[PDB]
């Protein structure tokens, strides 16, 4: 309790019954909406791959929540700080997740889980603590989360009915009417020290370190010698993002054109201008910035003889598995993937072929670019 | 050097009212009673944040100022329904807008265009063709009301333009019944040379006022000019808060003997204050415990009570930036002192001039005139005067220095109740 | 005697004559065997009001409940004892009834008994706010007498009427053939299943001068066709009229020709020549008298023409405007004011059809004047006489027959775009299913239509009517699409969630009240919802029957269409304000279903791995993503099937396909429509919207190069080809102009003046002022307001604007000092008529395109998107501060500029805080000694700022408009300010308040010593910044950024207040 700190924050768990009353900054406001973002993605992720009871569940959520600074263990300022973090980030992302019935279902199973996690690590004492605070030993977690979830549900509803307040301040529109689709992870558009790679690799990559996405790009390119405009983009991001300097990009699209219905002339005149914006920082954002998976699952959609997108998404399932097939991974593993699939997480399908081209159990990140996909394979060589 | 030398001190260039002895003599704000107009809306004292307007809270902020004041017109004049602007009228029609150029330069005749309000004509606008107006008076951001026709549905055709309407004035309280008159001298900066910086001009007047012992001074900014030369290119070695602290340091401790109380108005040109209208008070000084009583930090623009008597000040040059945009049929200045009082607010020009920044919000809570004011200082970089537009007594001291030459202030004197003569005498002299 | 008649019209004088309403319309003479026209007047409609008793007696002056039970018998006493003789009223017939109520007004019950008081119109009228010890409120006080009239015997729309002992009126009191009168309203029952009469129909076209010294419009010609049995449940006559009338006169002083009248008797017409316009109107209204229309139809009949047309019968004193109309009325309308041009019944007792309504309900055009109305409707052209031409046809005879015929024309256009939208068949389908007026059908906006729909729906259900007053937007996916785009009409949207959701009146509690409860019984509206749809779906199913009678099939696609348009206007009475039955509280609730309806959409679509590129509450644009039209029908099919599993009610249909699209906003595209002929063959037609330029000043070379871009576009080729072909052309262009091979023609920019030169304000910055002052300069004829000045910039040696360096061609040909401003002409003509048509497309710039013309691209350089690639939460700094002015201080020692643009300057152990050293190696001088003057120029810039900021300029987001204006318009679109200069396009501001707030941001990063060690600086810099040497610095450093911190402080931006949030 330094300079201007109270009881507002007595116990690390909270129902979340009392919205915020401070004035916070922009920044701040941006931060911890996308810092709780990223834990819940995690909670999500963590859910899917391994079982809610399980100890390799409780490690990776004790690191992720160690890592984003969210209370998790049972009054320092410092340990203040991290429970307002909690406290204002989770009513942030209640603006972002009440638009869509969809939304909110999936806003409140990761705040469910998230809970029933918290109360996992609560010693006796504490829990009682909690129970008294609220005015409320396997089973009671059960009863607790169903209150919470009632309560939580009654709060969407109402927030869903005040959104026309909210829209009006264009400062939180683009973050909360988006935040559903908000990329979490690195940024790749500027390279600093991406390494040197020689053109002659590129093959080489495409056998075991470009994800699917990419390969398939690869090959369309060597076989057709020419990509349409979605690909041009994807791919050739894709390549600055991995280290290719702006002569080397010119160099490759070059040859690979010359190699079919086009002449050097033809390649200055057209098509270099879009690789030089490529390789420059004006434009829209989308012209120099590697795409992020999400950015090729959920934007622009391939059509008939377009070989972009994300392979795991927008390939009808007999047809990857035939490609998965191709090539040679075991069937089981197979298996898996189409079983993530099944469940639209397609990032995830892709970290398991990842686990298994690589020969690992366990990836040690979680994949929401190419481009990291790509660095993770070279680290592993 | 010029100033220095000057040979017309003292000289009385304006006088007003009833005729006084050589010398001016005041009660040390003895018998004096100094504070805000306590109106129904809350005074602005503090400062506001800006830099964050809505496009469309402007849009209601001006839509709702036509609105209030055409429904008081509305009332006043028994006007019956008001129409649409936009629509066409083959018959005379009644119409509430507010006057606006189609085009970036000066209004002028052939650029007269009236925008409705939200209410009666969905913001909507149309040109107007002054042809068949005799006599008009119009300037960007007036609030009106013309009979007209729109036979095109395309040019509205005024036939009639309805006169402005004041507020009434103050009816002050027996409470000050007994007391004398006061004495007030106003000045207006800047208050040093343009190629000084020692306030030569502001040394000289706090010897006036000492010597006269006036019961208010009112001193209107600039204090720390923008636009001096020095400050300018950057030739200035110590900070802006320290000049305008040693300004403000030497005007309330050189003031001590006269014992009068200090009416500080921010200016636009105060490099120091924040850039903003209505302009906060200044806050970056803390008087002394023997002068918290005397020293009154106020905002511009400023209504203030003076034992009843209400005196209105701005230190924004309202007539210079409406003199360059009011358009007449054949005094302007006279002119222009009664659209401010009509349209009563302290600053109803929209758009605003290029040199001052408008908070909107602030606009709307803090400029309306609450009464018409007794006494209305109105510093302009254009000639002195002192004018009685609809008893109200308009003073321009104009500015303590002119340049290099030095400049002028006025002093007038005030008593509640008197004979409407609230002022019974006034003069712009020379410094 | 019974008297049968077919009813159109109603008026109804509440000032004038209490009780009395007059029914205008058809009788059967078999003596004539004809029908005529009919006007019965409606007596002794007794105001009925209902007085609501209260739980226990009250005691008005104090207020409190004195405890007693009040029965009816008690409201009774109370109403006999003091309202009765307080308000002057004698003789009056009291009741008791069961009503319901579930409108807006507290402390109602749903269901109560009432004191139903009955008594005279001529006795005073109750306040609406009465109250007394035993009731609480009485409801009905200023209802209509044509109100209680229709509801009380149950007629809806016009119908054959019987009335019982009809009497003869004393003296006549309307312009009809025949009258009657009905003593009591009783009287009157309403016929069943016959058929409807013919009509009188009389399309009216007039040509009028604006007088340039009255500042009035005189009429100078009527033309008029009329046909005298016109069906309204049959086809539309062909040809739609059999007699015509036209009179013409002369203007004031503007004589008619030498032989007018010869001329005039050659055309063998029925031509009426006029003296003056006093005798041009006393013989139209002797015309329409004896035609007696019963329908009147014309383009802006009611804002323009029946307005002139009163002004002109008072200025010039002509008796008996009333004939214009069919009551006999002495004293005209007062003005519209509010209500409007329609609602003032010039014409009471005929039913008035402006087709201006009548398209913007029925048809969607680019615009609905005259001209594109005929141009769509009719596939023909239209011919406008300038109005400077009219006053000049009298010079010649076969002038003036010219204009006339061209009135006559106009009239002809007029009855052919009402005939062929079938206005009238449909509006008497409307007015039947909602049970309204006729003229307020054919009247449109505020007037009441499905107001009468729901208050005979609530009378049939003994309810208490109240009385009388006295949507989430998916922004356009701007870009090129090449593959079919798929429209999906979603008009049936709120009539749905009201039938689905059980939204009504009785069963919503009224913050957005919950939806009801699954046990509730369907309430009124969902049920009259309920009957529309199913009413609209058995006609539907009727039609689908094949041999049938064409004729019935032409009935049955009039009622079908009238009961979709009904059922898609029913949301208008809860959700407008000015509707009788505003309420709030349920508009909102249906609001809210409908964002959430258009949510799941998109999510459904967006999972079947299609686009949604539009979304509004009346429609969808999806992205197929195919190139075949028969799987683009079978993705539209399941989109459908898969919208209405999750919701029912919701009734999709396909309303058109696109082959390509480019699309800037929902009402500016161009594209391919798409018809299909059947069998998997269709036909392609190019369709722009919103892509013509306001501004006309443009050279044809910009044109042209505009021209060939939206061909371009819209062929069927891929984006490749598009892309190299608009390249080929602009390179082309670009070639040609400098290389001086274009026709100097080609360069020529006309520019109307619309005041005299001198007049502009902004004349400086205008070329055409600047030449038209050159012209008047010269000394030949001089230029005006409505000349046509053109100009071609030219390059001279100036160094002046363009807008200075504008010459007239002849000018340009003589000097010889004088050369065409390429540059000009390549960057401010072609390359904004061309970039906003090709910026949409993706891989495509303003930069690329400058390229191409061979400019400069220096000069020239979607929040979904950016939250893909990380959002504007998770930007770098460079990204984040890549528009902002960088800190230049000035050396006072040596005078040269420093520019800084971060905390730390160089790498590696010669790292050093920028403002150690001087950016001139030979000058040894340390900023960090002049800090005052960094404060100082650092205030400076800041007040720089906040100036730029509140100067408050706006520029037009079109490029070909580019608007540049200080004052911000009270006139708002959906997306902002709307431009005043072409009124298509929204302002943005130059300097937005995040401009701002990331400018401060940036001053304050670059003296933020922290974040730099932290963020910025590697590791063994951060080693060698991180001791001492460097302390003083950083003490400098934090006070600076003490300043900027101060200011930031003071902004709005940069704080969120979450108790407005969170609330
Ligand atoms: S999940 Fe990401 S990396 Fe893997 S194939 Fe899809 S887009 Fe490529
Ligand atoms: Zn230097
Ligand atoms: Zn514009």
């Amino acid at each position: 309790t330094g300079d201007r700190k109270g009881d507002l924050y007595p116990s690390s768990l909270q129902f979340y019954q009392h919205p915020p009353t401070e004035n916070i900054s922009l920044i701040e406001f941006e931060t911890f909406a996308i810092e709780r973002l990223k834990l819940l993605k995690a909670v999500e992720n963590l859910g899917v791959s391994y079982v809610k009871n399980s100890e390799e569940y409780s490690k990776k959520l004790e690191l992720e929540l160690r890592k984003l600074k969210f209370p998790y263990r049972p009054i320092s300022d410092d340990v203040y700080d991290l429970r307002r973090k909690d406290h204002i980030s989770h009513f942030i992302l209640r603006l972002a997740y009440c638009q869509s019935e969809d939304l909110r279902r999936w806003f409140i199973q990761q705040e469910m889980d998230l809970f029933k996690f918290r109360f996992g690590l609560l010693t006796k004492e504490s829990v009682q603590e909690f129970l008294k605070l609220n005015d409320l030993h396997k089973d009671i977690v059960s009863i607790v989360l169903n209150d919470f979830r009632a309560k939580l549900s009654k709060a969407l509803a109402l927030s869903a009915r005040s959104l026309p307040v909210v829209q009006s301040d264009e400062r939180l529109q683009p973050l909360l009417n988006h935040l559903s689709h908000s990329y979490i992870g690195q940024d790749f558009s500027s390279q600093s020290n991406t390494g040197k790679i020689s053109l002659e690799q590129i093959d080489g990559f495409a056998a075991k370190s470009f994800p699917l996405c990419m390969r398939q790009l690869h090959k369309s390119l060597r076989e057709n010698h020419h990509l349409r405009h979605g690909g041009r983009m994807q791919y050739g991001l894709f390549l600055k993002g991995i280290g290719l300097t702006l002569e080397q990009a010119l160099q490759f699209w070059r040859l690979e054109f010359t190699k079919g219905k086009v002449d050097s002339e033809k390649f200055d005149k057209v098509y270099a201008y879009s690789i030089r914006h490529n390789y420059g920082k004006e434009g829209k954002r989308t012209d120099y910035t590697p795409y992020s998976c999400m950015k090729v699952i959920l934007s622009n959609p391939p059509s008939q003889g377009d070989y972009h997108g994300c392979p795991f998404r927008h390939s009808d399932p007999e047809l990857l598995k035939q490609k998965l097939q191709s090539f040679k991974v075991p069937s089981s593993g197979i298996n898996q993937i189409l079983e993530l699939v099944k469940g639209m997480h397609y990032q995830l399908a892709c970290q398991k072929y990842f686990e298994l081209t690589h020969s690992v159990d366990d990836c040690g990140f979680s994949l929401n670019h190419p481009n990291q996909y790509f660095a993770e394979s070279q680290k592993l060589l | 050097q010029k100033y220095g030398s000057r040979t017309n001190r003292g000289e009385v260039v304006t006088t007003y009212g009833e005729l006084q002895g050589t010398t001016w003599n005041g009660g040390s704000g003895s018998n004096t009673n100094v504070e805000l107009f306590t109106s129904l809306d809350e005074p602005l004292t503090k400062m506001y944040k800006f830099m964050f307007q809505k496009l469309m809270d402007i849009r209601e902020v001006v839509s709702i100022k036509i609105e209030e004041l055409g429904a008081s017109l509305k009332d006043h004049f028994q006007i019956d329904e008001f129409t649409s602007v936009s629509l066409p009228a083959q018959e005379t029609v009644t119409v509430l807008g507010q006057i606006g150029c189609d085009s970036n330069g000066k209004l002028n005749s052939k650029s007269v265009i009236l925008e409705g309000d939200r209410e009666h004509s969905a913001g909507m606008q149309v040109p107007v063709d002054l042809s068949e107006l005799k006599d008009y008076s119009l300037f960007p951001g007036q609030v009106v009301i013309m009979e007209g026709t729109n036979s095109t549905g395309r040019r509205f055709v005024p036939t009639k333009l309805y006169e402005g309407v004041p507020l009434p004035f103050h009816q002050p309280s027996k409470e000050f019944e007994e007391c004398p008159q006061q004495m007030v001298i106003t000045a207006c900066g800047p208050f040093t040379t343009s190629d000084t910086i020692t306030y030569d001009a502001l040394k000289d007047l706090i010897d006036i006022v000492n010597r006269d012992r006036p019961d208010i001074c009112i001193l209107l900014g600039p204090f720390l000019d923008a636009k001096h030369e020095q400050i300018e290119n950057l030739q200035l070695t110590v900070t802006f808060e320290d000049v305008f602290k040693r300004c403000l340091k030497m005007i309330i401790e050189g003031t001590r003997p006269s014992g009068c109380h200090l009416v500080i108005v921010p200016s636009l040109r105060d490099v120091h204050h924040d850039p903003v209208y209505p302009q906060p008070p200044f806050s970056c000084f803390e008087p002394a415990k023997e002068d918290k009583e005397r020293v009154h930090f106020v905002a511009d623009p400023c209504t203030l009570s003076v034992n009843g008597v209400v005196i209105g000040m701005t230190s924004t040059d309202l007539l210079f930036h409406m003199g360059a945009e009011e358009i007449s049929s054949s005094d302007r200045f006279s002119r222009i002192l009664r659209h401010i009082l009509t349209q009563r607010s302290y600053y109803p020009l929209y758009p605003p001039n290029e040199e001052i920044n408008i908070d909107y919000e602030a606009l709307y809570s803090y400029t309306p005139m609450p009464v018409t004011p007794d006494v209305f200082i109105v510093p302009s970089e254009l000639r002195y005067f002192i004018k009685d537009v609809t008893g109200c007594i308009c003073i321009n001291p104009g500015r303590l220095t002119k340049g290099l030459v030095g400049g002028t202030y006025a002093r007038f004197l005030v008593k509640s109740g008197a004979m409407r003569s609230t002022c019974i005498s006034a003069q712009v002299v020379r410094v | 005697q019974v008297f049968r008649f077919y009813w159109l019209d109603a008026y109804e004088d509440q000032y004038s004559q209490p009780g009395v309403v007059y029914l205008f319309g058809k009788v059967w003479i078999e003596s004539a065997d004809a029908y005529v026209s009919c006007c019965v007047s409606v007596k002794n409609i007794e105001r009925t009001v209902y007085l609501l008793p209260r739980e226990n007696r009250v005691q008005l002056s104090t207020g409190k409940d004195t405890g007693a039970p009040v029965s009816m018998m008690h409201v009774y006493q109370e109403f006999n004892e003091a309202v009765a003789e307080k308000y002057k009223i004698m003789k009056f017939k009291s009741k008791k009834v069961d009503k319901d109520y579930a409108f807006e007004i507290p402390d109602v019950p749903a269901s109560s008994e009432y004191l139903e008081v009955r008594y005279s119109a001529d006795s005073p009228q109750l306040p609406q706010d009465l109250k007394g010890e035993t009731f609480s409120h009485v409801f009905g006080t200023n209802t209509s007498s044509l109100e209680l009239f229709l509801l009380s015997r149950k007629i809806k729309g016009p119908s054959w009427l019987e009335i019982k002992s009809p009497q003869l009126s004393s003296q006549p009191m309307s312009w009809c053939k025949v009258e009657a009168v009905v003593t009591r309203p009783d009287q009157v029952s309403v016929v069943k299943d016959l058929a409807p009469p013919p009509v009188v129909v009389l399309s009216l076209s007039m040509k009028t001068v604006q007088n340039a010294k009255t500042h009035q419009n005189e009429i100078v010609a009527i033309a008029a066709l009329v046909h005298h049995t016109f069906p309204l449940d049959k086809a539309p006559p062909q040809p739609p009229f059999q007699t015509h009338f036209c009179v013409l006169s002369k203007l004031n002083d503007c004589i008619f020709p030498y032989d007018y009248n010869e001329a005039v008797k050659q055309k063998n017409a029925n031509i009426e020549i006029a003296l003056t316009e006093r005798t041009l109107l006393g013989f139209f209204l002797a015309k329409i008298h004896k035609i007696d229309p019963d329908v009147i139809v014309g383009h802006d009949i009611y804002g323009f023409d029946l307005e002139v047309l009163l002004q002109r019968i008072n200025s010039c004193k002509v008796p008996f405007w009333s004939k214009i109309g069919r009551l006999r009325r002495s004293v005209m309308p007062k003005l519209g004011g509010r209500s409007g041009f329609a609602e003032r019944n010039a014409a009471c007792g005929r039913i008035i059809c402006d087709i201006e309504i009548s398209a913007k309900e029925l048809i969607r055009c680019k615009s609905y004047h005259l001209s594109e109305l005929v141009h769509q409707i009719l596939k023909a052209e239209r011919v406008v006489i300038p109005p400077e031409n009219i006053r000049n046809a009298y010079n010649d005879s076969v002038h003036l027959l010219y204009m006339l015929e061209n009135t006559w024309i106009d009239a002809k256009f007029i009855l052919q775009i009402m005939c062929e939208l079938n206005v009238l068949p449909l509006a008497l389908q409307i007015t039947n299913i909602a049970g309204n007026v006729m003229s307020r059908t054919l009247m449109g906006g505020r007037s009441e239509r499905n107001e009468y729909l729901l208050l005979h729906a609530f009378t049939e259900n003994n309810f208490i009517v109240p009385d009388k007053p006295v949507g989430l937007v998916l922004e356009p996916k701007v870009g090129f699409y090449d593959k079919f785009i798929l429209l999906l009409d979603f008009n049936s949207l709120y009539p749905s969630i009201i039938q689905e959701y059980n939204i009504c009146f009785t069963t919503v509690h009224r913050e957005i009240p919950e939806l009801p409860h699954s046990d509730l019984e369907m309430g009124i509206l969902p049920r009259e919802i309920r009957k529309l749809v199913e009413r609209r779906r058995h006609v539907k199913q009727l039609m689908k029957q094949p041999d049938l009678n064409p004729d019935l099939y032409l009935q049955y696609d009039i009622r079908q269409k009238a009961l979709k348009l009904t059922a898609n206007s029913m949301y208008g009475c809860l959700g407008f304000s000015y509707s009788r039955f505003y309420a709030k509280p349920l508009a909102a609730l249906v609001t809210h279903q409908g964002r959430e309806i258009l949510l799941h959409t998109k999510e459904m679509v967006q999972k079947m791995n299609l686009e949604v590129i539009y979304g509004d509450t009346d429609s969808i644009m999806i992205n197929t993503n195919c190139n075949n039209l028969e799987e683009v029908f079978k993705l539209g099919n399941r989109v459908k099937s898969e919208i209405n599993k999750s919701y029912k009610l919701l009734e999709i249909d396909i309303d058109g396909i696109f082959k390509s699209l480019l699309l800037l906003k929902k009402k500016k595209y161009a594209a391919l429509t798409v018809e299909p002929t059947g069998d998997g063959k269709y036909v392609t037609k190019q369709e722009l919207k919103g892509l013509d330029i306001v501004r006309r000043d443009w050279c044809e070379l910009a044109k042209q190069a505009g021209n060939y871009v939206i061909s371009q576009i819209l062929s069927d080729q891929p984006r490749d080809s598009i892309v190299e072909n608009i390249q080929k052309k602009l390179t082309e262009i670009g070639e040609n102009v400098t290389n001086g091979t274009v026709p100097i023609t080609q360069y020529e920019i006309n520019k109307a003046l619309t005041k005299d030169p001198q007049d502009y304000p902004d004349k400086k910055s205008l070329p055409h002022v600047h030449v038209a002052l050159w012209i008047n300069s010269q000394g030949g004829r001089k230029v005006k307001a409505g000349d046509t000045i053109s100009y071609v910039i030219c390059q001279d040696g100036s160094n002046l604007s363009a807008s200075q360096r504008a010459y007239a061609q002849e000018q340009l040909q003589k000097q010889e000092n004088l050369s065409i401003d390429t540059q000009y002409y390549l960057s401010q003509q072609v390359h904004p008529v061309v970039a906003r048509i090709c910026e949409p497309i993706d891989g495509i710039d303003s930069a690329l395109i400058a390229m191409w013309l061979g400019l400069d691209p220096s000069q020239f350089r979607d929040e979904e998107n950016d939250a893909l690639l990380g959002g504007p939460s998770q930007l770098t700094d460079e990204e984040k501060y890549r528009d902002c002015e960088r800190f230049k201080f000035f050396c006072p020692k040596c005078g040269t500029e420093n520019i800084y643009d971060n905390v730390f300057d160089g790498s590696g152990l010669q790292i050093e805080p920028g403002l150690k050293r001087c950016s001139k190696p030979e000058c040894d001088a340390s900023p960090l000694d002049y800090v005052i003057q960094v404060h100082n120029k650092l205030l400076l810039d800041i007040r720089r700022y906040i100036k730029k900021y509140y100067s408050g300029w706006l520029v037009c987001e079109e490029k070909t408009c580019q608007n540049r204006t200080r004052r911000l318009p009270l006139s708002f679109s959906r997306n902002g300010p709307i431009c005043q200069a072409c009124s298509k396009a929204t302002l943005r501001s130059e300097y937005p308040e995040k401009a701002l707030y990331t400018q401060l941001c940036f001053y304050r990063f670059i003296f933020d010593w922290d974040y730099a060690l932290e963020k910025v600086v590697s590791e063994q810099e951060r080693g060698h910044l991180k001791k001492k040497l460097f302390q003083e610095s950083e003490n400098q450093y934090k006070k600076l950024k003490s300043t900027v911190d101060q200011v930031l402080s003071r902004s709005g931006y940069s704080e969120v207040n979450l108790s407005k949030l969170f609330q």
